[PDB]
């Protein structure tokens, strides 16, 4: 599955919710499984800091 | 955020 139709079903992006990331999935690298943040691709422009999540910590773009 | 469950394959 390429660029644009990336769509992982069963992982949600916390910033706006989206339940499954179409596109490409942007992965929270820190984050533990308990906190297991990602992003959209619309959304990793974000740099949000919880107890876990972090501006110290890494987002990473997943193309399949 | 994860919404889909690990693959366990018990106790459904
Ligand atoms: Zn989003
Ligand atoms: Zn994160």
């Amino acid at each position: 599955g390429p660029l644009g139709s990336v769509q992982h079903v069963g992982f949600k992006c916390d910033n706006c919710g989206i339940e499954p990331i179409q596109g490409v999935r942007w992965h929270c690298q820190d984050c533990p499984p308990e906190m297991s943040l990602d992003f959209c691709d619309s959304c990793s422009d974000c740099l949000h800091e919880t107890d876990i999540h972090k501006e110290d910590h890494q987002l990473e773009p997943i193309y399949r | 955020a994860r919404t889909k469950q690990t693959a366990r394959k018990s106790t459904g």
